[PDB]
């Protein structure tokens, strides 16, 4: 019920919708278009559909849905492959048998035919369960089990539950009644993409984000359900980056979300993933898909949907961390993102803001940014997830100025900051190490003093090497190496040392492709010591560095180990390596 | 007295529009009267009736319009303007955005209703700022000194610690004590701050031992943005209610202005309003002029506002408009340099461009040194002359600094190292950092000294 | 002494000409863009407001 | 006696002014002086803090009397002048000691105050001193912050959904800061004794 007026490109406004909500969504035409309302000035509405509404004819008949933009949850989640408004692209593919995408698919977003394995947790028929509680929990696949949580804003005394057993959506898994009234529940959860989903209390992050590379780890740490920003533009660090995540990340899943990119750039980002593969600390070896969900919406897909598509990812990697796991998000390009959201404005004509953007990006990106954290869960039984965005960011031409990245960077504690300069000098991390910063090291002090009290200490004298070793940079400049003291040699060769031994990983080699952060923080101080027991001699620099060769080498070596021998052998040969330098740096002064 | 009416409920909204929801039939409407709209749901949230016209009325919901039916949600018109239920028990407590208690505690129970945004004091009761400030940090004090009464903001862009010394100075705050009843009590504005940030200022008020005397008005970035624009002026009467209706001094302190720049902008945009520079409202100047142009002292009574923002410069340009209008209206700046922190100073304080306009009266013989006034003078004109050397230096070389040039050099670089810097928790009194500013001073010969007379430092003795 | 002079050109064209010419170009950008391009979508939306 | 706000107040004829205003400052009276009757305008950008020169002038000028008739300015500052005005002190030539406040009034207008009433304090402002001037003293003003009474401006214009001219500001912007500014300047007055008073408008306007 309910027929179009008129049609003026994207905007449409229908008659008889009294009872309509504002920014609830609803079908619109024979065609099933998808729009959202936007103004329900008097008893019609106002709509903007993201398809194409070319051929719409008037009086074609409009169906409302009650429901804003919103996801629906559950098991099958993980894996598939969805666009911006959770459509599900392989199984729309596989349906449609064809390529393009149908003007008005409907195809639901998880297969409510296909069955799971389920089994009830030891409640009671008449108990008593609450929003959140885990009734009951899915094995959706191996190795990635998947707890089935009680809904929010859902509870009373339990009146039947299901049996263990194969079961489907569509069935009834759950049934209780909190007054006389009793309802249902099944094992599809749908959740507005705007409202964030409810917690208990915001922890405080105590737990680095181990991303498996060197410098990120001990030079710029970042801490699970934390921010962090990334200028990717070119160097395919972006790439290497969310491999590294997903391959190595301490994140038991991962939610890459890409918006409004290049068709192809997706394409073959979205081929690269099944090709990843990640082995279990057990030995056994699985694919990165099967923790793994995708968000891609190309330049081609509707510019709502591409705004849309952060919030639905953001939105998954939630229902995720509902059950106390630790999951990791990417927003591939949020300047696509904010394009997009231009161009949304433009179309409701809404005052421009600096450099056009509209005045309300700054709030919105803050807005979403602002879910990223360690949380309590909410109900039963107690445990604690997270949810930590490294969405990206692409400034015009590397000036760090533009809205967009002047209000990621005020918001994002910890920006790591790749460097094309480095990608041109081959360098496979391309972390600058003069722009980097980790703003929560103080909070993750904690941690990295527990593991190792010198450790904190030894990454305090890093940051030193490396803030002299610019001032170096310049010393030999402009009048060269002559004038550097020995003490002055000893530093700059060591600071060299760090940058082209620790500081860059070699990724594609077996031996450095994954850093243990045993591995790391061993070789720091086999480093830092070093440099230290060389630096208070000042001896002649020639003739230490003629007779530290062999320390020199086993320093280099001591990142070429493979990490095939494991956490107590390295540790050894590094502790020996480590009182082997200290011996030849004492005995021969 | 007028008996008393039941507000009427209406249900005739007909019309949604970005934050505004329009209303027809009213009967007998008044302008910015508060109206708490219920959905179809049958959740609650407040919004404020923007322009009324004949008998329709254009209300600005708080929490947003989402979720609003032209044919199922219901506006009840209290008929009163917005007023927040101050009280002397509101001390040692945290409230949200719009004031509702957050500390697991029971509601305020008001002494009195008092309206938001009050009027202004006839400036002929108005009086002068006449006394000086212990914040605990030596910089501040002592050049571009704060009066008990003086409005100065911070300016700090983002990532500085200008939260750090806020924090600091809140919980050192203090008289010169040169009581404790009538001492500083501390009204802590938080507009638009992260969940961290938010975390740490509770933890850390809750440490210094002085919640007894603070109260916070914390607004994250997560509550709605028009919900930012009421809470400096909830803090504000609140710091009025305390000071002039209770007698105690109080130190507003209000985070991240800019937020609050960006809270007007975006609801200016929302009406599509006249837009001034950089697209942010026309009228910016007299809303920023209403939440700073309050401190001050009154005649009659013996309370005082002290007023100490926070500002961000968003692109780190002074010449930003927020930044530029509170400089035309805030009397006053202190200084925090970027550059400073590149040089590992942890209260970057660049005293350049810092000059306290009420500073000419805070100085003087009841307090201080009669030598404050040309020491202060003196380390604030040399340091221009010692930057013009080291560009001279940089752009000819050093063979430029001649006999006199390279004294500025030295006086810029001992200026830069010991006097600046301080530690984190040190109150420097102000007798014992004026001899090392001396020092500073004599660094330059006694005699090439222009502005300053030599008897004036003469009149105090080294050691 | 060529080369001092060399130096003292460099470092003249480095510090001053260079950070004199792109706060004017940041200024030049600001005025047009800023102002004209504000001022032109106010202007039209003030007349569609009209129509309307 | 009562008075039309915007009207000017009639005179015989407007003449030229050759009297310089001594202000007593250097600057301002060695190498750009003003003429009792001329019209000055100070910007002051920001943190400059113009006022203190305005207090100055009108503390140490030759003028009769002195109008300062501040709008949009911060209140602290009238709070300085009605302290300092009355306890500071001028000489004059009959060897008595007299204070200032017994010749200067203050039509000023916070900046936390109504927007509307700046219009009408700058108009007040300017008829009180048309008024002592007809007296035929040698009375002056000076304005804070003129540049709030365009945001008083373009804050109505807005409302009443003018076409904004230039920033916002509406067309007859500079019409009407003329009609305003054009009232100064030596004049015989109506009527005898050949009264030939002036006025000076020493405006201040604070630029974004």
């Amino acid at each position: 019920y309910g027929y179009v007026r008129k049609v003026s490109g994207p905007v449409v406004i229908a008659d008889g919708m009294n009872g309509a909500a504002m920014y609830e969504l609803v079908r619109v035409g024979h065609d099933n278009l998808i729009g959202e309302i936007i103004r329900l000035e008097g008893d019609s509405a106002t709509i903007q559909v993201y398809e194409e509404t070319a051929g719409l004819m008037v009086n074609d008949p409009v169906l409302r849905t009650h429901k804003p933009l919103s996801v629906e949850l559950g098991p099958g989640i993980l894996g598939n492959i969805f666009d911006g408004i959770q459509r599900p692209l392989k199984t729309i593919a596989i349906r449609s048998g064809d390529v393009y995408i149908p003007r008005g698919v409907s195809v639901p977003a998880l297969d409510k035919d296909t069955l799971w394995e389920f089994q009830p947790k030891k409640i009671g028929e008449g108990d008593l369960l609450t929003g959140g509680d885990l009734y009951a929990t899915v094995f959706e696949n191996s190795l990635m089990q998947h707890h089935v949580a009680l809904p929010p804003d859902a509870m009373g005394k339990v009146t039947y539950v299901a049996p263990a057993g194969q079961y489907s959506l569509k069935d009834t898994v759950l049934e209780l009644e909190f007054q006389g009234v009793k309802k249902s529940f099944t094992m599809l959860q749908a959740w507005p993409v705007r409202t964030p989903r409810p917690v208990s209390s915001k922890l405080a992050a105590d737990t680095p984000l181990l991303t498996g590379q060197r410098v990120l780890d001990a030079l710029f740490p970042s801490v699970l359900g934390g921010t962090c920003a990334i200028p990717g533009a070119f160097g395919c660090g972006k790439t290497v980056i969310s491999q590294a995540l997903s391959k190595y990340s301490n994140s038991d899943t991962v939610v890459y979300v890409g918006c409004g990119e290049r068709g192809n750039e997706m394409a073959e980002v979205l081929m690269d993933f099944p090709q990843l593969t990640m082995t279990l600390p057990d030995g056994r070896e699985e694919s990165v898909m099967k923790r793994t969900t995708l968000v891609a919406n190309t330049s081609n897909m509707p510019v709502a949907a591409r705004e849309a598509s952060i919030y639905t990812g953001i939105t998954i990697a939630e229902y995720f961390r509902d059950m106390g796991y630790n999951v990791s998000m990417m927003a591939d390009s949020t300047s696509r993102w904010a394009e997009a959201l231009r161009e949304i404005s433009g179309r409701l004509a809404e005052m421009p803001a600096d450099s056009g953007y509209p005045a309300y990006l700054a709030a919105r990106l803050a807005s979403f940014y602002e879910r990223a954290g360690k949380v309590k869960c909410l109900g039963g039984p107690e445990r604690t997830g997270s949810v930590t965005i490294v969405g990206a960011v692409s400034p015009p031409g590397g000036d760090f100025s533009d809205p967009v990245t002047s209000a990621t960077l005020s918001i994002v504690q910890v920006f790591w900051g790749l460097d094309k300069k480095l990608a041109q000098r081959k360098h496979f991390p391309s972390v600058n190490w003069l722009i980097s910063y980790s703003k929560y090291s103080t909070a993750l002090e904690s941690f990295y003093e527990q593991f190792d009290p010198d450790f904190i200490n030894i990454r305090t004298k890093a940051r030193e090497v490396l803030q002299r070793e610019d001032d170096l940079n310049e010393i030999v400049q402009l009048v060269g190496k002559d004038a550097l003291a020995e003490g002055d040699k000893i530093t700059l060769e060591t600071a060299k040392l760090l940058r082209e031994d620790y500081l860059a990983q070699n990724a594609f080699t077996p031996y450095d492709k994954f850093c243990p952060f045993y591995k790391s923080v061993w070789m720091m101080r086999n480093i830092i010591h070093f440099y230290n027991l060389a630096n208070q001699a000042v001896i002649t620099y020639t003739l230490i560095k003629h007779r530290l060769g062999d320390l020199f080498y086993r320093l280099v070596s001591q990142k070429f180990e493979d990490p095939a021998e494991g956490e107590p052998a390295l540790v050894a040969k590094f502790k020996k390596l480590h009182e082997d330098l200290t011996a030849g740096f004492r005995a021969l002064e | 007295e007028g008996t008393l009416e039941v507000a009427m409920e209406y249900r005739t909204v007909t019309g949604v529009a970005g934050p505004l929801v329009i209303l027809d039939k009213v009967k007998g409407p008044k302008y910015y009267e508060i109206v708490n709209i219920r959905l179809g749901d049958g959740t609650m949230r407040r919004g404020q009736v923007l322009e009324v016209d004949g008998e329709k009325a254009v209300v600005q919901v708080f929490e947003g319009t989402s979720g609003i039916d032209n044919k199922f949600t219901t506006v009840q018109f209290t008929g009163e303007v917005l007023k927040t239920p101050v009280s002397l028990d509101m001390l040692g407590r945290i409230f949200n955005g719009s004031g509702k208690p957050i500390d697991n505690g029971p509601p305020i129970l008001p002494e009195a209703y008092l309206d938001i945004s009050g009027s202004s004091i006839n400036p002929s009761e108005r009086t002068y700022p006449e006394e000086m400030i212990q914040t605990g940090i030596s910089t501040i004090d002592v050049m571009n000194s704060i009066a008990r009464g003086q409005k100065i903001p911070l300016f700090s862009a983002a990532g500085l610690p200008h939260n750090e010394i806020a924090a600091q100075i809140c919980r050192q705050a203090g008289l010169v004590k040169r009581g404790e009843e009538d001492n500083f009590a501390i009204v802590f504005a938080a507009m638009g701050v992260n969940m961290e940030t938010a975390q740490f200022f509770k933890r850390d008020f809750e440490e210094n031992g002085s919640m007894e005397r603070v109260t916070l008005f914390l607004n994250l970035a997560n509550d709605p943005t028009i919900e930012r624009i009421i809470t400096p002026r909830i803090a504000l009467t609140t710091a009025e209610y305390l000071a002039y209706e209770c007698g105690k001094h109080v130190l507003v302190i209000l985070t991240d202005m800019s937020s609050y720049a960006d809270a007007l902008r975006e609801v200016s945009a929302a009406r599509e309003e006249v837009p001034g520079r950089r697209g942010y409202p026309g009228y910016m100047y007299t809303d920023l002029a209403q939440i700073y142009e309050r401190a001050g002292r009154i005649e009659g009574r013996k309370g005082s506002i002290t007023q100490i923002p926070i500002l961000t410069m968003p692109n780190d340009d002074i010449t930003h408009p927020t930044p530029d209008l509170t400089g035309y209206i805030t009397e006053g700046q202190i200084y925090i340099d970027r550059q400073l922190q590149n040089r590992q100073i942890y209260p970057p304080i660049n005293v350049l461009p810092s000059l306290s306009r009420l500073m000419k009266s805070a100085i003087g013989e009841g307090m201080t040194r009669r030598d404050h006034s040309d020491v202060s003078n003196q380390l604030y004109a040399n340091y221009a002359i010692g930057k013009d050397v080291q560009a001279m230096k940089a752009v000819v070389g050093e063979e430029a600094l001649s006999s006199e040039d390279l004294l500025y050099l030295e006086f810029l670089d001992k200026f830069e190292r010991k006097f600046v810097a301080q530690g984190a928790y040190d109150s420097r009194n102000i007798f014992q950092s004026l001899d090392l500013a001396w020092t500073l001073l004599r660094i330059f010969p006694r005699e090439l000294l222009h502005r300053i007379p030599g008897k004036t430092l003469d009149q105090y003795y080294s050691r | 002494l060529t080369l001092d002079e060399a130096i003292k050109t460099t470092n003249r064209r480095v510090n001053a000409l260079e950070n004199v010419v792109k706060p004017r170009l940041e200024n030049t950008i600001t005025y047009i863009k800023g102002e004209l391009d504000e001022l032109e979508r106010e202007d039209f939306f003030r007349l569609k407001k009209i129509q309307g």
